[PDB]
RNA sequence: GUGAAGAGGGAAACAACCCAGACCGCCAGCUAAGGUCCCAAAGUCAUGGUUAAGUGGGAAACGAUGUGGGAAGGCCCAGAC
RNA sequence: GAUGUCGGCUCAUCACAUCCUGGGGCUGAAGUAGGUCCCAAGGGUAUGGCUGUUCGCCAUUUAAAGUGGUACGCGAGCUGG
RNA sequence: GCUGAAAGCAUCUAAGCACGAAACUUGCCCCGAGAUGAGUUCUCCCUGACCCUUUAAGGGUCCUGAAGGAACGUUGAAGAC
């Protein structure tokens, strides 16, 4: 799971 | 120009006079007897089959031994075909030996290459490896990246890829012809020529000039 | 009643020669679809080939209008990229002229294993003889 | 087309045949012939001839023009042959002629030889000068060119093969 | 040779011809006055 | 005004544009927009012209003895250009 | 009711508004070497120091170390500064 | 660039000719007749009885089993299989 702030 | 069939007998040094080292290949030329000749009228180009060697007739099947009974020749290891230019002529039957090119400088080499079965991109294209270290992780020697995103969203036709390498016909040009043994049918080339030892070669003078 | 619908196995089918010397590409193109596909007979079916046989002679002997002798250009892709080709006509004439013809007529033909079965039935020669004379086809002056 | 209007004369010594379009000229110095196209109309009614443009053709006029004065050069060829000269300007330039074949000198590192069309024939009196003489004014013109198209006459000191009725029109190299 | 949009005479000796549907000016009195429309 | 809540034909494909409002059935006819050489139903239709650029089937200031038509003017068989 | 970032690595592919090589016109082009413009995309089109950097500066090379598109190409291929 | 009118001259162009680059088509190398448009050439093999009706590129029994292939075995500087 990746995030993208 | 009309070429012939030998076989790749192995690699071998010649020394000089002047203290020079020449490698050769030791290519066997036996015969060639002619055993079928193309004609305009007949069959649209011109050209000369020929088959070299001998095999033992209980392996010869009933068409092939057919065909060489036509020309009256002895059952060869194959048959090959050669273009014949605007003067050349030739007779079904006819033996050609390796004296052919003793007014030849270079010749052009043709076999097949060693087969190295299934290689990688790296043996077969040359690839540049990935770290082996720096946090790579099972992707050492991978080919990588294979495409540039959606826009395409395909790999192109021709994309260097793993896969079979070596056992196919190969041609190495402008070889010089360092000595012709009429006495023993031998040609000595300079130089390597693809295949392994005992592989079938075939012999034209060089193309390129 | 039912209306009438050709049979593919009864159709009655004939031969014709066409000079194409002298002819435009694109007019006699035409004919040739229409016969083809035969649009001419009475027993026209659109999903039944009811066409007939057309020998086309002295295929690189056909005139084009205009400048495009040498500015009409052929485009085909090989598949592999960057494999974008073209020909002009005063190439295609000169390598394998009846590629001009057959491509023709091929863009005016239907599409579909019906149009392909269509282009079958046409036999385009570069020279002024052919070798179906056992067919002894009709002389028809397109 | 005052150049079409103007009718060619053939004098005694020069015979002219006409069938359909090619129209064929002989005379003492060689034989010429030509194709016309359909758009111009020729006649030899009398000791003269003479041009019109064929009906329907938009550009009769202006082409039968041409045809009178491609003709009019061709009679003039049979009966006397086109001339034409050329200069050699260089400090070591040099022509030989061996027949059909001329050999130039011109500061290369190889040497120069050129193969005259078979209407033609070049003398050379001087080493520096070679003189063509020729029957169609077309190739001679066309060969001229050829030989001075191997060394153009520099602008700086004019040197390189020209003509010899050419003006070249020397340019002093920049001061300083 | 300049390849310009705008091509016209610049002095008495230059002359607009027309070659193969192109507009270009030629000059016997001066190499610099010869255009070509491009 | 249409779509939304509207199908059908046309604009190659293309809710909103053009024509036109689908109760059901027919292997009948006439038309709209748009079209009539072939893909692909209908004119390789009849007259008088224009274009040579495949313009038509993308783009300006500006540039050019391209070519057609129209009304005037200077010069000219006292010899013009 | 998820289309994972910058840079590097690997692997690329296209455009031509061309960096090198090739062919030309002018030049205030003597030659050598350049300037400018036109045609040309076939091939080729640096390694390092510093910085996470692209970039940039610097060192030393090269015939040249081109400019761009491709999810500012490429993490179900790697890395994670 | 040659010749050359329209436009008496001039003009590489409108008719007609010549030259011109690593681009283009070939030349060199490899794949290639599934090229269904499935091509060409040279050899080799098979020269028996009958029976039925839905009597036609028909089905079936008996005799026959060719050229050649495959399989199996010993294996290869051929190969994941
Ligand atoms: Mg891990
Ligand atoms: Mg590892
Ligand atoms: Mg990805
Ligand atoms: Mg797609
Ligand atoms: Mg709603
Ligand atoms: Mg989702
Ligand atoms: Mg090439
Ligand atoms: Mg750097
Ligand atoms: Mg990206
Ligand atoms: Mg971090
Ligand atoms: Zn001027």
């Amino acid at each position: 799971m990746f995030k993208a702030f | 120009m009309i070429g012939l069939v030998g076989k790749k007998v192995g690699m071998t040094r010649i020394f000089t006079e002047d203290g020079v080292s020449i490698p050769v290949t030791v290519i066997e030329v036996e015969a060639n007897r002619v055993t079928q000749v193309k004609d305009l009228a007949n069959d649209g180009y011109r050209a000369i089959q020929v088959t070299t060697g001998a095999k033992k007739a209980n392996r010869v099947t009933k068409p092939e031994a057919g065909h060489f009974a036509k020309a009256g020749v002895e059952a060869g290891r194959g048959l090959w075909e050669f273009r014949l230019a605007e003067g050349e002529e030739f007779t079904v039957g006819q033996s050609i030996s390796v004296e052919l090119f003793a007014d030849v400088k270079k010749v052009d080499v043709t076999g097949t290459s060693k087969g190295k079965g299934f290689a990688g991109t790296v043996k077969r294209w040359n690839f540049r490896t990935q770290d082996a270290t720096h946090g790579n992780s099972l992707s050492h020697r991978v080919p990588g990246s294979i495409g540039q995103n959606q826009t395409p969203g395909k790999v192109f036709k021709g994309k260097k890829m793993a896969g079979q390498m070596g056992n196919e016909r190969v041609t190495v040009q402008s070889l010089d012809v360092v000595r012709v043994d009429a006495e023993r049918n031998l040609l000595l080339v300079k130089g390597a020529v693809p295949g392994a030892t005992g592989s079938d070669l075939i012999v034209k003078p060089a193309v390129k000039a | 009643m039912k209306t009438f619908t050709a049979k593919p196995e009864t159709v009655k089918r004939d031969w014709y020669v066409v000079d194409a010397t002298g002819k435009t590409l694109g007019r006699l193109a035409t004919e040739l679809a229409r016969r083809l596909r035969g649009k001419h007979k009475a027993e026209y079916t659109p999903h039944v080939d009811t066409g007939d046989y057309i020998i086309v002679l002295n295929a690189d002997k056909v005139a084009v209008t205009g400048n495009k002798r040498t500015d009409k250009v052929y485009y085909h892709h090989t598949g592999h990229i960057g494999g974008i080709k073209q020909a002009t006509f005063e190439e295609m004439i000169a390598r394998r002229p009846e590629r001009v013809i057959e491509i023709a007529v091929k863009g005016m033909l239907p599409k579909g294993p019906l149009g392909r079965a269509m282009f079958r039935k046409l036999k385009v020669y570069a020279g002024n003889e052919h070798n179906h004379a056992a067919q002894q086809p009709q002389v028809l002056d397109i | 087309s005052r150049v079409a209007k103007a009718p060619v004369v053939v004098p005694a010594g020069v015979d002219v045949k006409i069938n359909g379009q090619v129209i064929t000229i002989k005379g003492k110095n060689g034989e010429l012939t030509r194709t016309l196209n359909d758009a111009v109309e020729v006649k030899h009614a009398d000791n003269t001839l003479t041009f019109g443009p064929r009906d329907g053709y938009a550009d009769g006029w202006a082409q039968a023009g041409t045809a009178r004065a491609l003709l009019n050069s061709m009679v003039i060829g049979v009966t006397e042959g086109f001339t034409k000269k050329l200069q050699l300007v260089g400090v070591g330039y040099r022509a030989a002629v061996k027949g059909n074949v001329i050999n130039l000198s011109l500061g290369f590192s190889h040497p120069v030889d050129h193969q005259l069309p078979a209407g033609i024939t070049a003398e050379c009196p001087t080493q520096t000068e070679i003189v063509l003489k020729g029957a169609d004014k077309q190739v001679i013109g066309q060969v001229a060119a050829d030989l001075r198209a191997y060394r153009r006459p520099e602008p700086y000191k004019g040197k390189g093969v020209r003509y010899a009725d050419e003006v070249v029109r020397t340019k002093e190299a920049k001061k300083k | 040779m300049k390849v310009r949009a705008s091509v016209k005479k610049l002095c008495r000796n230059c002359k607009i011809v027309k070659r193969d549907g192109v507009i270009r000016v030629i000059c016997s009195a001066e190499p610099k006055h010869k255009q070509r429309q491009g």
